C-alpha cells in the first residue's frame, strides 16, 4: 500500500493500556497465582502468551472471570512478566531469573526465555 | 511520520 | 530501574490485538456509523483516542456494547482510523484526507488531524 | 533486547 506509519503508535497504545490496567479500567479478569491475584485485560495477556492464547480462545475458558496458575509458579515471576507483558520492560534479576525463566516457559512467552537462557549461560 |  | 527493554514488543502487541480483530476474539463493542459496522476492543479504542477514552470511562456507556457516532461521520473515514488504531498505518489519500481528517478531530486523535493539517497545507 |  501507500500507507504513512506513526512510529510512537503501538508504543503510545500499550502506554495507554497499562494505565488503564493501573486504574483497574475494564480489566475482564484475573490471574491466581497460589495466595496473590494479579487482575488483567484478557486480550492483552493473549497478545503476550502462548498459554493465555490458548485457554482464552477455548470455547468454555473464554468466559471465566477467574483463571488458577499451577501451584509451582511463583507471584514474583507472575508479577515480573505481567509488568513485562504491559511495558516491554523486564526487570531481569540474579534473585529472580530462574523464577522469571520458569513463569516463562509455562506461560509460553518465547522471547524473556530466550534472554533469561542467554543471561544464565553468561554466569556459567 | 515516516514511509514504512 | 535497571530493565532490559524488547525493542519489538508493542508493535508484536499491537499485531496481536489486530489478528484478534480479524477473527473477531473477544471483541466487545459494535461501533455504528451510519449505515455501517465495525467491531472491536473497547481497550484499544480508549487508547487511541480520546473520545473513546472519556466514553468507555462513563459509568454508564462503559457497559454498552453498541455506540453510535454523529451523522456526520463518514464510514470510510471511520475504518481507515480504525485500521490505524490496530497497525500504526494511515491510509492518507487526496482522496479521503478531509474525511479523515474531519473524523480524527472527532475521536481526538491529535498525532493523525497534526499529519492531516500538514499534508493539506503542503498542498495549497 | 536493550539498556532502554
Ligand atoms: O512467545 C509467544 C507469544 C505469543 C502470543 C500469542 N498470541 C497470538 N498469536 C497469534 N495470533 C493471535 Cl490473535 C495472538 Cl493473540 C501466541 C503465541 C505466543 N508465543
Ligand atoms: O490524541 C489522543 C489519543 C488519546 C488517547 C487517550 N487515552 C488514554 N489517555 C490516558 N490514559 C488512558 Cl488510561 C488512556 Cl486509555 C486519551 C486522550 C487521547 N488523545
Ligand atoms: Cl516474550
Ligand atoms: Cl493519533
Amino acid at each position: 500500500d501507500s500507507c504513512i506509519q506513526f512510529t510512537r503508535h503501538a508504543s503510545d497504545v500499550l502506554l495507554n493500556l497499562n494505565r488503564l490496567r493501573s486504574r483497574d479500567i475494564l480489566t475482564d479478569v484475573v490471574i491466581v497465582v497460589s495466595r496473590e491475584q494479579f487482575r488483567a485485560h484478557k486480550t492483552v495477556l493473549m497478545a503476550c502468551s502462548g498459554l493465555f492464547y490458548s485457554i482464552f480462545t477455548d470455547q468454555l475458558k473464554c468466559n471465566l472471570s477467574v483463571i488458577n496458575l499451577d501451584p509451582e509458579i511463583n507471584p514474583e515471576g507472575f508479577c515480573i512478566l505481567l509488568d513485562f507483558m504491559y511495558t516491554s520492560r523486564l526487570n531481569l534479576r540474579e534473585g529472580n531469573i530462574m523464577a522469571v525463566m520458569a513463569t516463562a516457559m509455562y506461560l509460553q512467552m518465547e522471547h524473556v526465555v530466550d534472554t533469561c537462557r542467554k543471561f544464565i549461560k553468561a554466569s556459567e | 511520520w515516516v514511509i514504512p
